[PDB]
């Protein structure tokens, strides 16, 4: 254990190194996404963008809340394992084979 | 149902809400690991212990102090033994209970006790500033809507849904706590185990979604604070209050759900006996982002007028009357309604400010006043109505508003006292300003009556009045009073600024009122009282849900109201009957009937 | 209450078994059936509660 | 779960062993009872986990 624990942690530190070397880019996109959603206050719903906004936005919410959380814990956290509770229980509800996993 | 108390902003439930989560984490249970064990079942395993460990102590005692050297002994032994085997497994058990019964119970019950009484106000003024936002939601259209509106609407309706039941489930299950308070405790670990498993689709994912939609983190980044000012906004929506007040009754509704179920969550990762993780940080980050977004991104764009919210087809008199609607030395208007149930009556709240505009709750005086529709209505013959809305500067409090309907016109001047932030006291400096001559409109004479205004005339919460205008639709034949507030001020001073707010809510009830128990709420009738062994409190009867007073053969119910009074001033006497009754105002001394 | 009777029921039947296949002693076998009939009626108040289960 | 069985019911055996064909009667022999007992409670739950296992 005591060997697992400082090679998991330096392993999440490097999986965050290149996380955030990725993360400026999708993030300059999506501000640029933003923007031309903005522009969206006159475009009135359809029943197409209904359906789709109405069909998307559980699967949406839901992987961008693992992957925010878990960059969130991951930064956060830079016994140990008393540190690593809200990780653990990420990782037990996210590998967890279940029919709405 | 209105609460006289001063609602501390959304600093007051987060504070108290972080005491009480602090308190939860300092509350030692122990060894509560053990709950898949079965309370019920303590006096079973004593006795099978006590009568078991009798046979165990005698096998043991024959094998020590017997001389028996055998496999014989070898077998007695083996015996023993077994006999030891199912002994210990009922003593686990055993201790397992009892140690789960005498630790882990009367912590808990404490715990959630406290945790209720401590949430009962707290869920008091939610609920009232829930069902405002309810009749301003049902006041709202969604029917023809834009795209990132129906997006937020999307996003944060099963969020909502789920955290507003846990909250309330939680709340029922708490307040249900022998074996009815086991089963309870069986409910409360269920309800636990449900809202802190372990899945991505967990209460603790539904809080961070709200989150992340009240704040704009969505897929377009659209807040709902922003689709709620925009709905809110809207011409159609005739609400009583500005969009200020509104727009912070959303928030306040919605950051109290996101703190009460960060409570909840911790009580049931408390009471399964689980790994701490502070929620309070989360809470409060969470609380404050959303305040923050509110303060630059929506209060900014949010008009701190009110106007009225209904409107009632009324004539009135051609007589010309005066009206001077005053506030006591060092008061300031705060608010009015217009009630026109039977005759038309006009209520005024007068108050002395504290600091930074915060209105103080002992001195909330309230006048009446009846000359207001045969004053904004004309009967036969035409009307000229003077309409220039007024806007004072700032730390200038409205005291006197002068209507003066010399002849067919109607001609408003209003007056401001000037009024320290800092301190709470309204020095004798007065700006005068009347309705500019300029412009003025006429509504033409019709047999119809005008639409007088009507509803509540202030905003969300008791505020100083800025300024305050008339307006006149001649087409449509509409009056209305269009006031200004200082919402935005006391919020970005007290609240929006993390520090101790004080809010006063429209009493939607007349305080001035000299009949105490009126209503007849309390059961008690220590005010009113019965002569004779007749006409008592009848439940089923009243308005609905009250206590109604009965009279049956010649007993009558009264009760003492001389000395509030005054001679030879008007009064107005309001009452709901059913039956064939006989009120009278009647002075012992005396024969004269005033009312009757 | 099931378990708790099998294990007593098979702990009592091996004593009494074991003793009625060979007699020793006077005072040995005395208090042998006497901690024999202790668990005896230990084992009949667990069948009774296991009947009232099974009634209920 | 088979390693720790095998080498604690060598030391139960000996203890039994011990309180039996010893001519020791005493309260000293109790004590040796009561060792030999918590011995033989970590033996069983030992020897149940392993049972439950090699069934599986």
């Amino acid at each position: 254990l005591r060997v697992y624990l400082p090679k998991l942690t330096s392993m999440l530190s490097d999986v965050m190194k290149q996380n955030y070397a990725l993360s400026l880019q999708i993030e300059y996109l999506s501000k640029q996404l933003q923007e031309i959603s903005d522009k969206l206050d006159i475009i009135n719903v359809n029943v197409l963008i209904n359906s789709t906004l109405t069909e998307i936005t559980p699967a949406y919410q839901r992987i961008k809340y693992v992957n925010e959380k878990f960059e969130e814990l991951t930064f956060a956290t830079e016994d140990i394992l008393d540190e690593l509770t809200e990780l653990t229980e990420l990782a037990k509800s996210v590998t967890k084979n279940d029919v709405d996993g | 149902p209105s609460f006289i108390d001063y609602f501390n902003g959304i600093y007051g439930f987060a504070t108290g809400i972080k005491d009480i989560m602090n308190m939860i984490f300092k509350t030692d249970t122990g060894g509560d690991l053990t709950l898949d064990e079965i309370l019920k079942n303590q006096q079973l395993l004593n006795d099978i212990s006590g009568k078991l460990d009798g046979v165990n102590g005698s096998l043991n005692d024959l094998i020590a102090q017997g001389n028996l050297n055998t496999e014989l002994s070898k077998e007695i032994l083996k015996i023993a033994n077994e006999q030891n085997q199912v002994l210990n497994d009922v003593n686990n058990k055993l201790d397992a209970i009892n140690t789960m019964l005498r630790v882990y119970l009367p912590k808990l019950t404490s715990m959630l006790s406290d945790v209720m009484k401590q949430n009962y106000a707290l869920s008091l003024q939610i609920e009232y500033l829930s069902k405002q936002l309810q009749e301003i939601s049902d006041k709202l259209d969604i029917i023809n809507v834009n795209v990132l509106i129906n997006s937020t609407l999307t996003e944060i309706t099963p969020a909502y849904q789920r955290i507003k039941y846990v909250n309330e489930k939680f709340e029922e299950l708490t307040f249900a706590t022998p074996a009815d308070i086991l089963d309870e405790l069986t409910e409360l670990t269920e309800l636990a185990k449900s809202v802190t498993k372990n899945d991505v689709d967990g209460f603790e994912f539904y809080l961070n979604t709200f989150h992340d939609v009240m704040v704009g983190n969505n897929l377009f980044g659209r807040s709902a604070l922003k689709t709620a000012s925009e709905l809110i906004t809207k011409e159609n929506v005739k609400t009583s209050g500005s969009e200020v007040g509104n727009v912070y009754n959303f928030l306040i509704v919605l950051t109290a759900l996101q703190a009460k179920a960060f409570l909840t969550l911790t009580t049931c990762r408390k009471l399964l006996g689980l790994a701490d993780i502070d929620y309070t940080s989360i809470m409060n980050e969470h609380l404050n982002k959303e305040k923050e977004e509110f303060r630059v991104n929506i209060l900014p764009t949010l008009s701190n007028t009110f106007s009225n919210p209904n409107y009632a087809k009324v004539k009135g008199s051609d007589e010309d009357a005066k009206m001077i609607v005053e506030a006591k030395p060092g008061h300031a208007l705060i608010g009015f309604e217009i009630s026109n149930d039977s005759i038309t009556v006009l209520k005024v709240y007068e108050a002395k400010l504290k600091q930074n505009y915060q209105v103080d709750k002992d001195s909330l005086s309230e006048v009446i006043y009846g000359d207001m529709d045969k004053l904004l209505c004309p009967d036969q013959s035409e009307q000229i109505y003077y309409t220039n809305n007024i806007v004072f500067p700032n730390e200038y409090v409205i005291t006197k508003i002068d209507f003066t309907k010399k002849m067919k016109t109607l001609r408003y001047e209003v007056t401001a006292n000037f009024y320290d932030s800092s301190t709470g006291e309204i020095d004798l400096n007065k700006k005068k300003v009347e309705s500019s001559e300029a412009e003025y409109r006429t509504l033409s004479a019709n047999d119809d009556g005008v639409y007088m205004p009507l509803g509540v005339i202030s905003e969300t919460f008791l505020t100083p009045i800025n300024g305050f205008g008339l307006q006149a639709d001649e087409n449509s034949r509409l009056i209305t009073l269009t006031c200004k507030s200082y919402l935005r001020e006391l919020l970005l001073a007290t609240d929006l600024s993390n520090k101790e707010t004080k809010l006063i809510v429209p009493p939607s009830g007349f305080i001035s009122n000299i009949v105490e128990n009126g209503s007849i709420e309390e059961d008690n009738l220590e005010p009113w009282k019965a002569n004779n062994k007749n006409a008592y409190v009848d439940h089923t009867g009243g308005v609905n849900g009250t206590k109604a007073l009965y009279v049956h053969k010649d007993g009558g119910i009264s009760q003492f109201i001389g000395d509030k009074l005054k001679p030879k001033t008007e009064y107005v006497i309001q009452y709901t009957v059913k039956g064939k009754p006989s009120i009278h105002l009647k002075d012992e001394n005396t024969g004269y009937i005033h009312y009757e």
